[PDB]
RNA sequence: CUCUGAACCUGUGGUAGGUCAGCAUCAGUUUUCGGGGGCGGAAAAAGAAUAAGGGAAGGUGGCUGUUUAUAGCCCUUGUUGUAAUACGUCCACUGGGGACUGAGGACUGCGGCUUGCCAAGGAUGCUGACAUAAUGGU
RNA sequence: CUGCCGAAGUUUCCGGAUAGCAGAAACUCAGAUCAGUUUUAUGUGUAAAAUGAGAGUUUCUAGUGGGCCAUUUUUGGUAAGCAGAACUGGCGAUGCGGGAUGAACCGAACGUGAGGUUAAGGUGCCGGAAUGUACGCUCAUCAGAAAGGUGUUAGUUCAUAUGAACUAGCCCUGGGCGCUUAAGCGUACUACCCAUACCUCACCGUCUGGGUUAGCUUUGAGAAGCUCAGACGAGUAGGCAGGCGUGGAGGUUUGUGACGAAGCCUUGGGCGUGAGCCUGGGUCGAACAGCCUCUAGU
RNA sequence: AUGUAUAAAAAUAGAGGUAGGCUACUCUCCUGUAUCGUAGAAGAUGGGCGAUGGUUGAU
């Protein structure tokens, strides 16, 4: 299934393998728009990665996992180029997105691809001390949003208890329950 | 003569031309159920199963 | 085609050297 | 694909040699070609017969005599490495012969990346006494108290919408 | 607006292609719940159309449709290979094509 | 037998885009470390005979007519006997006082003019 | 040429049976049998001329 | 007397010229799912079934040790049998899906069905729409 | 302009005559000889079976009459490399797929096309194709695509569950993005991607083998015609053949032209593989052309 | 464009819910092929019945 805006949560993800499906969905005429860019996971522990980045000049991963996109689409090509802007990185989950399902990329996913015991990078961490002066108000918004999705949870799983009493009370349900339903 | 190659396997109709034994075979024969008669050596059964 | 006989011929295993 | 490969051959018999010994052996090979190939170089090596000094008599494949119970296999192989000249006997538990064959295949083509034609079976020999086992993997997996979580669980559909339970 | 659509939504993906050359005779699609080579087996056959518009009012309309027929499949990942009447702009790559259920096997 | 063509486009010569004062009309390029010469990619095609078309649809316009040019009235009466295959062809200087001649037996003839609205006009 | 057909079919079915049956008897007495030889192969080429 | 399908009335009689899509029955080249079978392999090996014996176990019951118990297993025969499956191979066995081709232009020939007919010496039918734009070219 | 054939690129004596390669002609044979062939066997050579192909002469005449690379072979070397002779192929006259790109590496050698399948190489993305399956190994804090290691991994052997000595792999120390029980390595088995290659068909041409007249109402005798079949198609130097075009010349079209010749421009339409040609429109205003031959300041 | 439909957090090597007084519980997971919506001349004319509710538009 595809659609038109797709909003993918990146806590819990690998980088690369995050690049790759979104690199091949930004070439199917797809927007995407990707969420908590700061919780990207990368194999190697983070003295390894730190030693990457200081070989390598853009502090937001945001603006990373951009670039590493950037360098795997055909920027060259003026196609590559017009689906460039369809993909939209920012971290943490705004308001116009936070209202909004987050679905996950199963490929991606560090609990399905990392051994046990292996060492891992944050970005967000990663990026805390090479520019990035913004951890303490990200986190700020983070706890301040899910507070309130919280409180829209209970309130969603409230509405779904009594509907699911009501359906269960209701004598159609067993009437024709031989199609499954 | 010969316009097109037509299979004699693919066409049943140019088999007749090649084939004026295709009418008649009858290729699958029951040649079991007739008390078969187990074939196997003892000692052909010990060097086989041994090492 | 022909049968090779195995009266006071059995055959031996052999196995590499090590 | 391995099987189990049974190879008879014996010389080409003469004058002087009337009537020549037959010999026999079980390789391990994918088909029938590879394994008379096989048993012509090991007996160049052994017994310095030419394929056209000999020729065989009979190929015949073996199956596992009880291929549902658990058995443990040791092999004794000798390997081709820098020095040319190597030694190692391993053993693996299994249910089939050549299961376990190309199991130590895997190994030896991982742990030393060991060729087939480097690779010569010199022993096969089925592993029954406890006592008998001497690896300790093998131990490991011989007590009765054998009990552990499903390793390696990691259970197109792509963008699945809810996170993944992974667990029971 | 529920309703309508007889047809499955299929994405025009890019040109038959070697590393470096391509032939723009056939194009390969990836048709929505197709995702095996023995799956598409189902779509073989079928009509495939592009559908756009454009400024130009013909026939009173502003419809103009590149008709096309599903031909083999393409890999394992359920892409299939269409042949259109007019071979499609490379413009058009990352599109929808509507593959409509006729002519129908079932 | 129906008109169909090996290719369409003509060809051109070999850089004849850039200058002027070279030809459009093909010429064979004769130097020796000329890769286009040489067969290379992204380059342009040459002629070759087996470029040729149907040996019985050389010569044949998209519908089928040979062309053949009638020069007076003589040319065009010729063509009784052809008029599913040929058409009457009329030559460029042939005057509008004879053109309308050669139109008007031609179409009793019933053979096929190509250019029969050239230089004239009709009145109702 | 029908009739040259049922003998040719009946000496391969023959020859079959017969290859078949040395091998069980072999098999069933201990004594090893070694088929005849092939004198029929068919080659194919792989490598092109350069 | 014929003829001029001669001109008109009479027909409101009968057939309807290119382009492009549609399906069908066929043919050549194919790619892909099937079904049904023959022969061969330790006549698969197994297994279940199957009357026992023995054995030990990582030991049930009795009590770590123990020998079928208040779980049984394994091995050996026995065991139905010509088990079945699988593998390998064949079918001049059969049932569908999809694509690309129509070169040739009376008649022969070679075959099958029974003179005629046919899938047999290369495509023909049913239709439509467009044409008074579609298909096309620059 | 197109079509066919197409080397040599160097021996050998000695600037050359030879030769050789390629042709061009004339011959005699396929029941006759052959082969950068393989066997058999007699003593590696020689002689006599298979596998294929028709084979051999004589005459006369263009071009070449270098190398580079690679393989190998050796000799010495010589700091060390290496050098020196050879040896045999490939490029050179040869494009395409792959190797990130790259003339020497892996594939495959070329008419125009449709379908089919592949080779080498590949399937994380750029990138066409499985983020395939099974099994291990790799942790790098420079991976990856001589040795040491309070470095591990598997371990082996020997000592009495522990150590020591060891076995080996790998890491550390001494194309891009990214990848890390891999998208790394290693093995195996499935599936898929695609070349000017392979198959089937269409078409152009070339060569080869036919058929065809008391010219039979199949009418298909421009016999220089019509028809049938098969294989084939790189190309420099060079050899051969058929054509296109310009000025003028004899013949001809009882040719065209003030109702518009020639010319010119033009995103008009056509024809031919092509050289080229025919035509519509606009300008234009007095000449011009097709065909068969002749001819050259073409 | 063709339903242009869908909001927890968080572990994942245990989480969530469910219930009891953080301590003892229980249940579900093992995805979305889920769930919601999708019935009518694009959804007509009326007759009802039945909800007498629901669906929404308008402000």
């Amino acid at each position: 299934e595809f659609q038109k805006v797709v909003v993918i949560d990146a806590k819990g993800h690998l980088l690369g393998r995050l690049a790759s499906v979104v690199a091949k969905q930004l070439l199917g005429g797809q927007k995407v728009v990707v969420v908590r860019c700061e919780e990207l996971n990368i194999s190697g522990h983070f003295f390894r990665n730190k030693l990457k980045y200081l070989a390598y000049h853009f502090r937001a991963p945001s603006r990373i996992f951009q670039k590493a996109v950037r360098g795997m689409l055909p920027h060259k090509t003026a196609r590559g180029q017009a689906a460039l802007e369809h993909l939209q990185a920012v971290e943490g989950i705004p308001p116009p997105f936070d209202k909004q399902k987050r679905v996950v990329v199963p490929a991606a996913l560090r609990v399905l691809r990392l051994k046990p015991g292996r060492k891992y990078c944050t970005v967000g961490r990663l990026s805390s001390e090479v520019g990035w002066k913004y951890n303490d108000i990200v986190a700020k918004l983070e706890e301040r949003r899910k507070v309130k999705s919280a409180a829209f949870y209970q309130a969603k799983l409230a509405k779904q208890k009594k509907i699911a009493s009501a359906k269960e009370a209701s004598p159609v349900n067993q009437k024709l329950s031989q199609f499954g339903y | 003569a010969h316009v097109q190659k037509k299979n004699p396997l693919k066409n049943k109709a140019v088999l007749s031309r090649l084939n004026p034994y295709a009418k008649a075979y009858k290729a699958n024969v029951k040649i079991n159920s007739e008390k078969t008669p187990k074939a196997a050596g003892e000692k052909f059964l010990s060097v086989l199963h041994e090492n | 085609a022909h049968f090779v006989s195995t009266e006071n011929n059995e055959p031996v295993t052999l196995h590499p050297v090590a | 694909a391995l099987k189990e490969y049974q190879v008879v051959g014996r010389k080409v018999p003469t004058e002087h040699e009337p009537v020549p010994k037959l010999f026999r052996m079980r390789l391990f090979a994918p088909n029938e070609s590879v394994a008379k190939s096989r048993y012509w170089y090991f007996l160049k090596m052994i017994n310095k017969v030419k394929k056209a000094t000999g020729e065989i008599v009979a190929i015949n494949e073996i199956s596992e005599p009880k291929p549902l119970k658990a058995k443990v296999f040791g092999i004794w192989i000798r390997y081709d490495s820098r020095s040319g000249t190597h030694n190692m006997y391993k053993e693996f538990r299994d249910t089939t012969r050549v299961g376990a064959v190309e199991a130590m295949y895997a190994d030896m083509a991982a742990r030393h990346r060991a060729r087939f034609r480097s690779i010569r079976i010199l022993k096969v020999v089925e592993v029954e006494k406890k006592e008998d086992v001497r690896r300790n993997y093998v131990k490991q997996l011989l007590n009765p108290h054998l009990k552990f979580p499903l390793p390696h669980r990691r259970t197109k559909k792509v963008f699945a919408p809810h996170r993944p339970s992974t667990f029971y | 607006a529920q309703g309508h659509r007889l047809y499955v939504k299929a994405k025009h993906l890019s040109f038959q292609r070697s590393k470096h050359v391509i032939h723009p005779g056939t194009s390969i699609v990836k048709i929505e719940g197709c995702d095996s080579k023995e799956e598409a087996q189902f779509y073989l056959g079928k009509r495939v159309c592009y559908v756009y518009k454009s400024s130009k009012a013909v026939r009173g309309s502003k419809i103009r449709v590149i008709w096309g027929t599903i031909a083999r499949p393409h890999g394992n990942s359920g892409a299939v290979r269409a042949r259109f009447v007019h071979n499609l702009p490379a413009k058009t790559f990352g599109s929808s094509l509507r593959v409509m259920l006729y002519p129908s096997n079932i | 037998v129906n008109i169909i063509k090996k290719r369409t486009k003509p060809f051109k010569r070999h850089q004849s885009d850039r200058f002027k004062r070279v030809g459009e009309s093909w010429r064979k390029p004769r130097g020796i470390d000329s890769c286009v010469r040489r067969r290379f990619r992204g380059t342009i095609s040459m002629p070759k005979i087996g470029y040729g078309n149907n040996k019985k649809t050389r010569y044949c316009m998209p519908n089928g007519l040979k062309a053949f040019l009638v020069r007076n009235v003589s040319d065009v009466e010729l063509l009784l006997m052809h008029n599913k295959t040929y058409a009457a062809e009329i030559a460029g200087n042939v005057s509008a006082r004879k053109r309308v001649e050669i139109v008007e037996k031609a179409r009793a003839l019933g053979v096929k003019v190509t250019n029969a609205g050239a230089k004239v006009r009709s009145q109702e | 040429i029908a009739k040259r057909a049922e003998a040719y079919e009946a000496e391969y079915r023959a020859a079959e049976r017969e290859q078949i049956e040395l091998a069980r008897k072999a098999r069933a007495e201990g004594n090893y049998f070694v088929p005849h030889e092939p004198k029929l192969i068919f080659v194919v080429r792989i490598r092109g001329i350069n």
